[PDB]
This record gives C-alpha cells, sequence and structure tokens, in this order.
C-alpha cells in the first residue's frame, strides 16, 4: 500500500518556505535549570514555528512575575537603548535588535505597545518575555496603551491568540499586561512614558504612588500616562492652557510646551521622551528648552512602514557617553496573512457558494411557467495620506 | 421505449418533470447531455469563476459532460430538503479537483487563484494556504479530510445560502 504523496508533491509556489508542523517542546525551550533558550525560539518563531500552549502559559507567567515585583516608575541608568512602538511587527523587532545590538551585552527599554496593528503580536510578546526572563535587569518593558483588554479585544490581538494559541494564553497576557511598569526614570534626567503627562500628575511621586495592577481607567493619571499626546502646535501655540481635550484619542488629553516645561523644572528633569505617535523619521525632538537648549520633548516610533503603508522610518534612541544618537532603520519583508487571521476556507466558501447557488439559478430559469405548461473576489480590506485614513484607529474603543 | 433511469435524489415526480423541461430546452443539438459549451452559452455564466468546478462535480461518470440523471442528482445537492452536510460536502468537492476525497495544498491554491485572480501575490496565496492547512490538518498528511474541512467551516451556516427552488 503506497503512502501518501510527500505533502509539499503539488504545491504550486515551491520557492516559498513552508512553515514548521510541529510546535516547540518544553524540553527544547528550556534547559535543565529551567531557562529559556532564546535562539532556539527566535529561529522556530522567525518561520513562523509555534510553541505548545504551556510553553506559551509558561513564558507569559513568568515574565509577569518578574515584571509584578518591579517599581511603577523602574529607575534605569545609561548606558540604554530606548524603543517606542513595536506593534507585533516581529521581523522588524529582530531588524531592530540587530540594529540596537544583542540584549546579552545591551541594556534595552521599551516604551510599550507591542501588540495589535501588525499580525505578529503573540510573537513579539513571547521573545520580549523570554529576553525579560534572561536578562531582568538590563533588559525593561513598560506599559502602553494597547497593552488592556479593551483596546486588544477591538483589535486583533484577542482573536490572534485565539487562532494561533488559546483565550487561556490571551487571559494570560492580560494579568501579565497589569503588572508592566508604567514609567522609567532613566539616568536621574529624564522621564520615560508611553504618552505623556496629565493635569493630574505634577511630581515623580504622584507616578511612583499609582495602583498599576488592573485596566486602565477611561479617566485619570494612569489612562494620561499612557494615552496623552503633545498639541499639534507644541511649542508654538496661541493658548497658554496647559491642557486641553484630546479629540484625536477621544479621551485624555493634550499636553503643551507650557505644561512640559513646568514639570521638567518642578522635577529637575532634562527632558520627556514617550512613543505612542507615528513619526516619518521614526523620531521627533520637539522645541528645547530656553533653559537648558535639549529638547524638551521626545517622541521615538519603532515601527517602520507601519500598518504596512505608512512608508516610515523607525528609530531606537541610543544614549550613551553622554550622547544620544537616534538610529533609524527600515522595514523588513514579512509574511501574509488574511485580515483578522481567517483562513482561506473561511475566507472564500461564502464566495463559494454565493457563485455555484447564481449558476443553478441561472441555469434553472431557463424556463419561466413553461413548465407549468480580478475575478470579482478580493481581500477583505504618503504618510500624510495613510495617517488621516487611519485616524479612526487611533481613538479610544466605546466604552 | 427505452430503459428507466435510475437516480438518488430529493425531489418528487413533478419536480423531475419540471427538470427535465429545463433540461432538453438546454440541450441545444439535443444530444440527450449537457456539453461545457452549452452551460457557456448563457450570457449569465460566462463570468462565473465557477462554473467549470460545477460542471466537473456534476459529471460523475467524467466523460465531460451532463446527462439527464447527473443533472438532477447535482441540482439535488441544492434542494431545501438536502441536509447540512450535503451542501458542505458539495462545497468541499469545490476545492478537492482529482475528488480523491481529500483538498491538497496545491488544489486548494488553484481553486483560491480562479477565484482570487491577480487580487494577491502568488507568494501571498501561498503563504496563507500553507498556513491554513497546517491549522487544519489533524492528522499530519498535509491534506484536508472533508471532516478536517467541516470542523473548519461548518459553523459559518453557508449550507443555508446553498438552496434553489425548482
Ligand atoms: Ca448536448
Ligand atoms: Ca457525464
Ligand atoms: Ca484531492
Ligand atoms: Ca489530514
Ligand atoms: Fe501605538
Ligand atoms: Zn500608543
Amino acid at each position: 500500500p503506497p503512502p501518501p504523496p510527500p505533502p509539499g508533491a503539488d504545491r504550486v509556489v515551491k520557492a516559498v518556505p513552508f512553515p514548521p508542523t510541529h510546535r516547540l517542546t518544553s524540553e527544547e525551550v528550556f534547559d535543565l535549570d529551567g531557562i529559556p533558550r532564546v535562539d532556539v525560539l527566535k529561529n522556530h518563531l522567525v518561520k513562523e514555528g509555534r510553541v505548545d500552549e504551556e510553553i506559551a502559559l509558561r513564558i507569559i507567567n513568568e515574565g509577569a512575575a518578574i515584571l509584578r515585583r518591579e517599581k511603577t516608575m523602574i529607575e534605569v541608568e545609561a548606558p540604554i537603548t530606548v524603543c517606542g512602538d513595536i506593534h507585533g511587527q516581529f521581523f522588524d523587532l529582530m531588524k531592530l535588535f540587530e540594529v540596537g545590538g544583542s540584549p546579552a551585552n545591551t541594556r534595552y527599554l521599551f516604551l510599550g505597545d507591542y501588540v495589535d496593528r501588525g499580525y505578529f503580536s503573540i510573537e513579539c510578546v513571547l521573545y520580549l518575555w523570554v529576553l525579560k526572563i534572561l536578562y531582568p535587569s538590563t533588559l525593561f518593558l513598560l506599559r502602553g496603551n494597547h497593552e488592556c483588554r479593551h483596546l486588544t479585544e477591538y483589535f486583533t490581538f484577542k482573536q490572534e491568540c485565539k487562532i494561533k494559541y488559546s483565550e487561556r494564553v490571551y487571559e494570560a497576557c492580560m494579568e501579565a499586561f497589569d503588572s508592566l511598569p508604567l514609567a522609567a526614570l532613566l539616568n536621574q534626567q529624564f522621564l520615560c512614558v508611553h504618552g505623556g503627562l496629565s493635569p493630574e500628575i505634577h511630581t515623580l511621586d504622584d507616578i511612583r504612588r499609582l495602583d498599576r495592577f488592573k485596566e486602565p481607567p477611561a479617566f485619570g493619571p494612569m489612562c494620561d500616562l499612557l494615552w496623552s499626546d503633545p498639541s499639534e502646535d507644541f511649542g508654538n501655540e496661541k493658548s497658554q492652557e496647559h491642557f486641553s481635550h484630546n479629540t484625536v484619542r477621544g479621551c485624555s488629553y493634550f499636553y503643551n510646551y507650557p505644561a512640559v516645561c513646568e514639570f521638567l523644572q518642578n522635577n529637575n528633569l532634562l527632558s520627556i521622551i514617550r512613543a505612542h505617535e507615528a513619526q516619518d523619521a521614526g523620531y521627533r525632538m520637539y522645541r528645547k528648552s530656553q533653559t537648558t537648549g535639549f529638547p524638551s520633548l521626545i517622541t521615538i516610533f519603532s515601527a517602520p512602514n507601519y500598518l504596512d503603508v505608512y512608508n516610515n522610518k523607525a528609530a531606537v534612541l541610543k544614549y550613551e557617553n553622554n550622547v544620544m544618537n537616534i538610529r533609524q532603520f527600515n522595514c523588513s519583508p514579512h509574511p501574509y496573512w488574511l485580515p483578522n487571521f481567517m483562513d482561506v476556507f473561511t475566507w472564500s466558501l461564502p464566495f463559494v457558494g454565493e457563485k455555484v447557488t447564481e449558476m443553478l439559478v441561472n441555469v434553472l430559469s431557463i424556463c419561466s411557467d413553461d413548465e407549468l405548461m480580478a475575478r470579482v473576489f478580493s481581500v477583505l480590506r504618503s504618510f500624510e495620506e495613510a495617517k488621516g485614513l487611519d485616524r479612526i484607529n487611533e481613538r479610544m474603543p466605546p466604552r | 421505449a427505452s430503459y428507466p433511469l435510475e437516480m438518488c435524489s430529493h425531489f418528487d415526480a413533478d419536480e423531475i418533470k419540471r427538470l427535465g423541461k429545463r433540461f432538453k430546452k438546454l440541450d441545444l443539438d439535443n444530444s440527450g447531455s449537457l456539453s461545457v459549451e452549452e452551460f457557456m452559452s448563457l450570457p449569465e455564466l460566462q463570468q462565473n469563476p465557477l462554473v467549470q468546478r460545477v460542471i466537473d462535480i456534476f459529471d460523475t461518470d467524467g466523460n465531460g459532460e451532463v446527462d439527464f440523471k447527473e443533472f438532477i442528482e447535482g441540482v439535488s445537492q441544492f434542494s431545501v430538503k438536502g441536509d447540512k452536510e450535503q451542501k458542505l460536502r458539495f462545497a468541499f468537492r469545490i476545492y478537492d479537483m482529482d475528488k480523491d476525497g481529500y483538498i491538497s495544498n496545491g488544489e486548494l491554491f488553484q481553486v483560491l487563484k480562479m477565484m482570487v485572480g491577480n487580487n494577491l501575490k502568488d507568494t501571498q496565496l501561498q503563504q496563507i494556504v500553507d498556513k491554513t492547512i497546517i491549522n487544519a490538518d489533524k492528522d499530519g498528511d498535509g491534506r484536508i479530510s472533508f471532516e478536517e474541512f467541516c470542523a473548519v467551516v461548518g459553523g459559518l451556516d453557508i449550507h443555508k445560502k446553498m438552496v434553489v427552488d425548482v
């Protein structure tokens, strides 16, 4: 009795790499001491491999336990590499580490938003969590506004978990995200946070005080840290009003230059380093303080060709030997997925059903009471153009 | 006085008679069989990318045409009296080109290609085909059985659309 034909016998585009069929097991991922093998994991994930569910859970839970015991404003010193939004762009994350340096000898601070928008969010989480497990005192993760139940349920991260893993893995990620610190004080000179300032936050002690172990509420200091933006006219404002309602996000605030100046001066800080907004150049240096001649605010953005349409550079910020040097990098190829992770059966079946039925209806309509006598199937979907088109997805989802 | 035709279908005598009338009118040269060219002489079918797939499925004896028995049993798959599994199996058969009972990688690609055209790059299409198979293949032979097909799509209720009046 002849065996089945070899799996890829009639495969049409043979040069396309085929993903592993087997999930990585615990024996493969964890050494004798219970320590994960980051290179084994990385190589598997780059090929679009998956891990056994218990391994995903183990990685997420251990990372969560380490994160949970950190302060809500951690303190980190230079030298360091500071990174902004990643947004599930795992293959760009790989490039980021090649540019920034290996975590085995390089200190890192990530400002949040590991998930959503990109379709490799879970891979980003597993890999960063493993790095956190291996280098708990040199690699640091902050919370972004997407690390929460509200946004991941509205965007695709919850569905991503359901499809690639399970709801158990999603629920584990939700607890892990609740444990992420909200801010970092870098070298006693820079406040690092995902979004920015709050009218209710005037000192570092206002941040240190926060109960971070929860879904971010719709308003208040925790919300603002994750959600706020500099005003569109930051540094050149008409009104001198410190804060105004953030019309872009649908919640939280715009903060202006006077608000930033006051905060820096009251806290003996040099600048605020944040993320949260896409930049064509991968970063933005805002208006310099009159006093110091140093940029009062910095935005860092680490997701190149964001949404595969922005065509923007990404950047990380390297702070070493008293120099802040911005390293830019471009996007990298990544594998294709259909919107919301749907398989091709789910995708094509409604069309098949519709077209075969239509054919038969037409065929049977050849008589009408005489008896009484391209190919029309598609997918499901400039910097300033991409921005305006994606404006609703920067706003907080209803309820 | 020819020999009776034998068939299996959901249709009563009146419905079979009405379908007989449609058959005759479709059979242009009156050969008792239905050629591809006779199907294609209906303008409304000319831009439908699944026509040949449907004809292949109807043509159970494989002589490239649809006789009256095959016509009746084909249309019966779309009877209001037909069950979920029946409609789903017909759908499965759209993808299962060589009729061996298993959707393969190459077939899933080709049939999708018929529908998608150039809306995706070949590389893109191969990648989503690859992942669909991996995710749905429960016994690891690289191809999709009818049981594995249903586990994926049985919740979609597309069967409720696959229905015609006769
Ligand atoms: Ca004929
Ligand atoms: Ca035939
Ligand atoms: Ca087959
Ligand atoms: Ca199988
Ligand atoms: Fe973001
Ligand atoms: Zn953000």
